[PDB]
């Protein structure tokens, strides 16, 4: 499953 | 017998008649006719028909006939005698023609006689006969004595000496000897008949005689003889009606004798001397004539007297003799026999008058003499004074013409120098009591009857009553008297008016002041009804001018006074239009600064329009067309100051409802022509008038001279300096026609400084020196003086400087430093203070080698040490007098009104000049150092200022600097968007660009401007770099040459136009150099381009014609002529490709497996101490790395002190600014880690001498500062070719007290160089961005686990392919004394098989990892040291690696990487060999040498103590992005004990705060590294105490735009003084990243206390399911961290 980035 | 001899004696007297060749014969007859006459005597001797006597008067007639006076006054000898015995009356004229007409007779011969003495007492014989029978006589006139026969003695002493000083014992016994014997006797006579006294006739002639002899003796200095003179009449002084007459001459007499003594005798005598008058005139018949000849001689007395020896009593003594004798004088006014001749009158009069001037005399000598205890004496003497004036104008009641003029002129006089006294001790009431009466009758007389009186005696006598009200409190009383002064000069010229005129707003004023509104409520108007309407506007216009002259607010009675002007101009008349037309640009003015349109209905742009057009409809006469011009200038400047404030309100509103680069089309219309066009007109007007020969006709000069100084100001605003050239030189005119030295002064300073920033010095030479003479006619206690001394001293310094007189001109620059004046808190001396900071950063951009070392400590400790800390610093006084001036409104849209009063509009348009220009410079400086964002930052503040004001001009430049800055960013898009911008506002205020193509001498808007043609060169320079940056070299390269050919030929023409406006003969010796930035520029632009291209012959040449124009101009293009110098270098160097040996290789004592040097260094080494004061940051790297290169291990420490000093220059450069605005608070708020910190990072800090002497002596002291157990390792890439990536790695590792080691590592010699790294780094970052967006689960992960395998294999490749056998320099030393010995045996036998240079040092650093040395790193370390005998070296490194290896061990230690802006992006830390080391990152070496200052002094609370545990925050989910790290994270960061934090809400500005400055740990596991609520500005204002444990994306990297040093958060973080920074290098994934900060979180503090922080991150490096993708992000910036 795709993660998510930690940025905006 | 007796009749019959007098008849021989007539016969013989026809004989003795004859004078012819027988006149000595008739003489002899005459004698015995002598003989004849006495025998005739003996029978008659006189006929009782006076026969013989007429006789005698034939025979003296006879005489007088043949000029025989002894023989007449032998033959009348007995005449008195027979006179005196004839007794009986009746004596006929010939009585007189012989006995006055023997006085007739002697007067003609006293005319013939050469000799006085003897025919003066012949004469005095003569004079006893001449009046004789005076019995009866006529009364004498009154400007003569009492009676004839002692004017007869007066006339005698006329003869005499007429000097009268002084007077012989002698002469004065012979002199009485001839009046006493022969006039006083005759008078007296022998048979006195005591029974009958003198008569009234006779007695008036002896008293006048008497009076004659003693005023003629004491005034030569003869008084003891009429001592004795006086009591011989004072012996027959038995009583008389003239009694009182001598009395009083007695007193006088006795005053001369007494002379000067003690005090009391001028009183004692003054005593008695009004008693004699007083009573006189008490009796019913007072001697009229008699008291006042003999009042005269008293008064003498004191006239005489009058040297300063007076008391108190003296003066009330001296007031009761003068009041009595003011009554005789008016008492014989009343007698009418001298009535009908008003000429002995009038005489009577001026005794008067002469009486009264002795009092005013005797009043101001007491005045100057007294003392603050003396003051009661002055008072008691008011009432007296009072009486004197109303006494001086009763008498002039009836006086008509001069004699009204000139004796109106004494009391004019005499009442203002009694006034003058009592003002001048302080007595204000007592001064307009004296004025009073004098004040009243001046203003009620029907104007005109006095119409010759001196203006300045009425202005003096009613000054001193306005000016006593005022200031006691009487503002009321004290406007009606104004009015009573215009009353007094109502038949007056309107100079004079503007007296009363300017007190009367003065009085208003105060009273205004005091809060009185009742007085406000009057205006001249009401009070002044019933003079003509002519000269009641006149007087209205002065007040108007009056009240433009005072400062504060003045505005609502301003449009009073212009109401009531404009009700009383009849405006269906031509004339009255013209009035209305000046009222109403008054009133335009009134309503352009302030807010009264509810009382008006009309705006400041309707009563303007309605003036121009009344204005416009106005045809002067001969004259007036010179006022008409001056009207029509002000009115049209005036318009166009309304219609900009409309503009710039109008423009708050549009930000204010905004709260942009979309009004920059709005900005430039029609309608900035249009309005130009406005000032334009104005100067064509005022230049028509100021021209001509002719002083101008004009009502008020020092409007025009105002209104000129705000015209010249307003030109400077918009950027049009010519204009203002020729505005000032226009002042200087009119400021020379108006005696005005202070403006001269101002104005030639003001050429001056317009002159210096346009490159001219010459003319600039010539004006200072106009306004050092102009300065020599000002009192040297004003402060303008002061001010403009300073100021033409900042204009010699700044001459100096040009010209190269640095010494003086820094001498000079540091005594106006010094000066307590500068700091004086006026606004005029915040402005000189901006230019005394852009001189400071002048003489701060200059090399060390223009200055000595002594001076340039001075000039630092004055407390800016760089250019741009000046500069910034006069930015923010600038802004900071803005606010003063006209609020925050044009600065920042988030109440003040403007207070217009003369200078501050000024000041206005001044500020907001001054404000662009310290931008710009602030820009171009910041922009040249390398710190663009700083300079975007100042860009956009200043395009925001000329946005609200709506200047196309200032918008074009700042837009082109922006365009600059954005292609130094490497963003093209938005710098094309911004070069057209500028290209549209170009083309409109001209109305492939348009602009190009232009004859070389042009006269278009864009050619005749120096601002336009500097903007347009540098549009083509930025265009020029778009296009190489674009790939289109032959277009850049075509626009540099148009660049080179277009600033000599502009400045050409600056020339000229500059000659042409000042009409000096010479043209400027040297042509002006403000396009030499650009054109130098465009040389190292050019030259660099030759260096990517060494076929194109053309570029070479420029080389050298770049080097000879910047080696003509030091030291102004230093910078430039660096630039030039390393590029010359590099083609020296010879191919910067190919990878060859390289002439470097001799200077290093390892290669892999004079001399063109010596002239390279040489010249990078003038280049570097070129720049080494100021560097910017790429060229100081490129100049230091080249250097190093060369020097090699020739010179160890110079090379580490090179590669040192190339690395996060900019980083230097923002730190020495931070520190400045600390200090500054510092300053402001009340240092000593603060002024080491600044002497450590300074670049100025050096000694004197020679490369690189100095230099190495900072460097061991730096080195001698290192803590032990660290070890700092340089990283550096050795660039080439500027705006390229070298493969040359440059390494050198410093330790506390061991000397550097340096190597080189050429990596373009083998496969996997530096760059393929780099650019496989870049690769796998693009890859992991495109794979996060891809929705399918399986291709998602089998994508990441690609790129995770690729970071195994680019960190494997950083240790094996890159460092090699140096990896090894970045390990620990050893602390076994093995291998030291096996260092010091090898270095002798290893020099044997030919290594070079022999350094022990590296020996044992590289033999202390002899357990990880495999055989492959020993081989390649012996064939690249001893190349001679390889195999010998290596069997000797076995041995010793064989003897070392086990036998060691690796110690506790610390390694700082030190890496430049492109190895930075490396993960350098997950390299095998460092995955077991504590390794931490700094942005220099001296950060590790503040680290321990900031240490030592005790700022680094968790450096010295450790980390609380109790003391976190965290910022955990703040947008509501990530589910699943809340739901990981919120358990245990609740549950932590102490911890406090937020969870799904963005943490406000001010907690964040907190958390930095008051915890010890800072978690942010958020998006990002928090940038949205904290920002690099606010952690900078903070002091960071906590760790900042930073788990977002990219937290710890550093962003590399085009050829810039990275930035980031992180340094702002370390620049706050964070212990330690925890951030990732790449964008990482939301769980992977949970794993890593929990392992992280939970391994560190599950440690317990005393826990490394880095251990357990290198630890929880092991935990994420992708090990290299996102283990390997983490880094860490500082000093390594533990717990408590
Ligand atoms: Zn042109």
């Amino acid at each position: 499953n795709p993660e998510v980035p930690r940025e905006d | 017998r007796r009749q019959a001899c007098d008849a021989i004696l007539r016969a013989c007297n026809q004989q003795l008649t004859a004078k012819l060749a027988c006149p000595r014969h008739l003489g002899s007859l005459l004698e015995l006719a002598e003989l004849a006459c006495d025998g005739y005597l003996v029978s008659t001797p006189q006929r009782p028909p006076l026969y013989l006597e007429r006789i005698l008067f034939v025979l003296l007639r006879n005489a007088a006939a043949q000029g025989s006076p002894e023989v007449t006054l032998r033959l009348a000898q007995p005449l008195h005698a027979c006179l005196v015995q004839c007794s009986r009356e009746a004596a006929p004229q010939d009585y007189e023609a012989v006995a006055r007409g023997s006085f007739s007779l002697l007067w003609k011969g006293a005319e013939a006689l050469l000799e006085r003495r003897a025919a003066f007492a012949a004469r005095l014989k003569a004079l006893s006969f001449l009046v004789l029978l005076e019995d009866e006589s006529t009364p004498c006139e009154v400007p003569h004595f009492a009676s004839p026969t002692a004017c007869r003695a007066v006339a005698a002493h006329q003869l005499f000496d007429a000097s009268g000083h002084g007077l012989n014992e002698a002469d004065a016994d012979f002199l009485d000897d001839l009046l006493s014997r022969h006039v006083i006797r005759a008078l007296v006579g022998e048979r006195g008949s005591s029974s009958g006294l003198l008569s009234p006739q006779r007695a008036l002639c002896l008293l006048e005689l008497t009076l004659e002899h003693c005023r003629r003796f004491c005034w030569s200095r003869h008084h003891d003889k009429a001592i004795s003179a006086v009591e011989k009449a004072h012996s027959y002084l038995r009583n008389t009606n003239l009694a009182p007459s001598l009395q009083l001459c007695q007193l006088g007499v006795k005053l001369l004798q007494v002379g000067e003594e003690g005090p009391q005798a001028v009183a004692k005598l003054l005593i008695k001397a009004s008693a004699v008058l007083s009573k006189s005139m008490e009796a019913p018949s007072p001697p009229l004539r008699a008291l006042y000849e003999s009042c005269q001689f008293f008064l003498s007395g004191l006239e005489r007297g009058t040297k300063r020896r007076y008391r108190l009593d003296a003066i009330l003594s001296l007031f009761a003799f003068l009041g009595g004798y003011c009554s005789l004088l008016q008492q014989l006014r009343d007698d009418g026999v001298y009535g009908g001749s008003s000429k002995q009158q009038q005489s009577f009069l001026q005794m008067y008058f002469q009486g009264l001037h002795l009092y005013t005399v005797v009043v101001y000598d007491f005045a100057q003499g007294c003392q603050i205890v003396d003051l009661a004496d002055l008072t008691q003497l008011v009432d007296s004074c009072k009486s004197t004036v109303v006494w001086m104008l009763e008498a002039l009641e009836g006086l008509s013409g001069q004699e009204l003029t000139d004796h109106m002129g004494m009391t004019a006089s005499y009442t203002s120098n009694l006034a003058y006294s009592f003002y001048s001790h302080k007595l204000y009431a007592e001064a307009c009591a004296i004025s009073e009466p004098l004040c009243q009758h001046l203003g009620l007389v029907k104007p005109g009857t006095y119409p010759e009186v001196p203006p300045e005696k009425l202005h003096r006598c009613f000054r001193l009553q306005v000016e006593s009200l005022k200031k006691l409190g009487k503002q009321a009383q004290g406007c009606k008297m104004v009015i009573l002064w215009l009353a007094a000069l109502q038949p007056c010229s309107p100079e004079h008016m503007a007296e009363p005129v300017t007190f009367w707003v003065r009085v208003k004023m105060d009273a205004a002041r005091a809060g009185d509104k009742e007085l406000q409520l009057k205006t001249l108007r009401d009070s002044l009804s019933g003079w003509d309407p002519e000269t009641l506007a006149l007087l209205l216009r002065e007040e108007l001018q009056a009240y433009k002259a005072v400062r504060a607010d003045t505005g609502q009675e301003r449009f009073n006074i212009i109401c009531d002007l404009l009700e009383l101009s009849p405006e269906e008349t031509p004339a009255g239009a013209w009035a209305r037309a000046t009222h109403l640009v008054e009133l335009a003015q009134v309503l352009c600064y302030h807010d009264f349109t509810q009382q008006t209905n009309c705006s400041a742009l309707d009563a303007i329009r309605e003036a121009l057009q009344l204005l416009d409809s106005v045809r002067p006469e001969a004259q007036a067309r010179d006022q008409l011009l001056d009207d029509k200038a002000q009115a049209l400047l005036w318009l166009y100051i309304c219609t900009l404030e409309a503009k710039m309100q109008e423009g708050i509103e549009r930000d204010r409802r905004a709260q942009f680069l979309y009004s920059n089309i709005a900005f430039n219309l029609a309608a900035d022509a249009a309005q130009s066009k406005c000032l334009d007109q104005a100067l064509a007007l005022w230049k028509e008038l100021l021209t001509k020969g002719q002083a101008p006709a004009v009502r008020c000069l020092q409007q025009t001279a105002a209104s000129l100084q705000i015209l010249a100001a307003l030109y400077q605003l918009v950027a049009k300096p010519m204009q203002a050239l020729e505005v000032l030189l226009l002042l200087r005119i009119v400021s020379e026609r108006l005696k005005d030295h202070s403006k001269a002064a101002g104005s030639s300073c003001h050429i001056t400084q317009l002159l210096l920033t346009l490159g001219c010095p010459s003319y600039a030479q010539l004006h200072l020196e106009e306004a050092a003479s102009s300065l020599k006619h000002l009192d040297q206690t004003t402060d303008t003086y002061l001010l403009l001394s300073l100021t033409c001293d900042l204009l010699r310094s700044q001459l100096y400087w040009t010209h190269q007189k640095v010494t003086k001109g820094v001498s000079l620059l540091l005594s106006v430093l010094r000066d307590p004046a500068l700091q004086k808190s006026s606004k005029a001396w915040y402005l000189l203070r901006v230019q005394v900071l852009q001189l400071v950063a002048a003489y701060l951009s200059l090399p060390s080698n223009n200055l000595s070392h002594s001076l340039w400590e001075q000039l630092c400790a004055q407390g800016w040490q760089t250019p741009e800390i000046a500069l910034i610093d006069s930015h923010k006084l600038l802004r900071s007098i803005i606010l003063l001036l006209m609020g925050s409104d044009i600065l920042s849209t988030q109440e003040t009104s403007f207070l217009d009063y003369g200078e501050n509009l000024v000041q206005k348009w001044q500020v907001l000049s001054e404000v662009l220009s310290c931008s710009e410079k602030l820009v171009c400086h910041l922009g040249r150092l390398g710190s663009v964002s700083e300079a975007k930052a100042f860009c956009l503040e200043a395009l925001k200022l000329t946005t609200k004001l709506q200047i196309p001009r200032q918008c074009a430049l700042f837009l082109v600097l922006k365009g600059e800055l954005e292609l130094a960013r490497n963003d093209i898009d938005l710098c094309q968007s911004d070069l057209q911008q500028v290209l549209f506002l170009l083309e409109s205020c001209t109305e492939i660009p348009n602009f190009l193509s232009h004859s070389p001498t042009c006269d278009c808007s864009l050619c005749a401007s120096p601002v336009l043609t500097a903007v347009c060169l540098r549009w083509v320079l930025v265009t020029a770099g778009v296009r190489l940056a674009m790939g289109h070299q032959a277009q850049g390269l075509d626009l540099l040459q148009v660049v080179l050919k277009g600033c000599p030929e502009a400045a050409e023409r600056l020339t000229q136009a500059l000659q042409a406006s000042l009409n000096h003969k010479t043209p400027p010796s040297l042509v002006p150099s403000l396009l030499d930035e650009i054109l130098a520029q465009a040389y190292t632009l050019l030259a660099l381009e030759g260096l990517n291209q060494p076929s194109n012959e053309s570029l070479q040449k420029v080389l050298q014609s770049g080097l000879k124009f910047v080696a003509a101009r030091i030291p102004h293009l230093e910078p430039w002529r660096a630039s030039l110098l390393l590029i010359w270098a590099l083609t020296k160097l010879g191919g910067l490709s190919c990878c060859t040996t390289q002439l470097f290789a001799s200077s290093w004592g390892w290669q892999p497996p004079l001399s063109t040097l010596d002239s390279i260094c040489d010249s990078l080494s003038v280049a570097f101490r070129g720049i080494s004061h100021c560097p910017p940051s790429g060229l100081y790297a490129h100049l230091c790395r080249f250097l190093a290169l060369c020097l090699g291990h020739r010179d160890p420490y110079a090379t580490a002190f090179l590669v040192t000093e190339s690395v996060s220059i900019t980083c230097r450069h923002q730190l020495l600014t931070h520190l400045h605005r600390q200090l500054s608070k510092a300053q402001k708020h009340r240092d000593v880690p603060l002024a080491r910190i600044q002497r450590l990072f300074s670049f100025r800090a050096l000694e004197s001498g020679h490369f690189p002497q100095p230099e190495k002596e900072s460097f061991q002291e730096r080195l001698a500062l290192i803590p032990s157990g660290v070890t700092v390792c340089v990283l550096a890439l050795a660039t080439l070719q500027p705006g390229t990536v070298g493969n040359t790695l440059l390494l050198t590792r410093l330790e506390k007290d061991s000397p550097p080691v340096s190597v080189q590592i050429p990596t373009g010699q083998n496969k996997l160089h530096l760059r393929s790294v780099l650019n496989e780094f870049d690769a796998i970052q693009k890859a992991q961005k495109e794979n996060s967006s891809c929705t399918d689960k399986r291709e998602w992960w089998t994508g990441r686990l690609a790129l995770d395998h690729r970071m195994e294999v680019l960190i494997a490749s950083l240790e094996k392919s890159v460092l090699g056998c140096w990896k090894g320099l970045l390990l620990p030393s050893s602390e076994e004394p093995g291998p030291a010995q096996e260092a010091s045996r090898l270095q002798e036998l290893l020099q044997d098989c030919g290594w070079k240079y022999p350094d022990r040092t590296l020996l044992k650093i590289m033999l202390s990892g002899a357990g990880a040395l495999t055989p492959q790193d020993i081989q390649a370390l012996a064939y690249g040291l001893c190349p001679t005998q390889p195999e010998r070296a290596q069997e000797l490194l076995n041995e010793a690696v064989g003897r070392l290896q086990g036998l060691t061990v690796p110690s506790n230690s610390h390694l700082v990487l030190v890496l430049d802006k492109d190895l930075q992006k490396l993960p350098w830390e997950s390299m095998p060999s460092l995955q077991a080391l504590p390794v931490t990152r700094l942005p220099s070496f001296r950060f590790l040498l503040s680290y321990s200052i900031i240490k030592e002094y005790g700022a680094s609370p968790v450096l010295s103590q450790g980390v609380d545990p109790r003391s976190t925050f965290y910022v955990l989910n703040p947008h509501n992005n990530l589910s699943s790290t809340e739901e990981q994270f919120r358990a245990n960061f609740s549950s932590e004990a102490g911890w406090r934090g937020v969870v799904g809400e963005v943490p406000r500005p001010e907690q964040v705060q907190e958390a930095l400055t008051k915890h010890d740990l800072y978690i942010y596991a958020g998006h990002g590294a928090g940038a949205r609520f904290l920002d690099g500005q606010a952690v900078l204002r903070l002091s960071c105490r906590a760790v900042a444990l930073l788990f977002g994306s990219s937290s710890a990297a550093l962003a590399v735009h085009g050829n810039l040093e990275g930035a980031g958060i992180v340094l702002k973080y370390i620049m706050a003084g964070c212990p330690l920074f925890l951030g990732n290098l790449w964008d990482v994934t939301d769980r992977d990243i949970d794993r890593y900060t929990e392992a992280l979180l939970q391994g560190w503090l599950g440690a317990g206390p005393g826990a490394p922080l880095l251990y357990y991150v290198n630890q929880a490096r092991q935990a994420p399911r992708l090990k290299y993708l996102i283990g390997a992000a983490p880094i860490a910036y500082g000093l390594p961290v533990s717990l408590r």
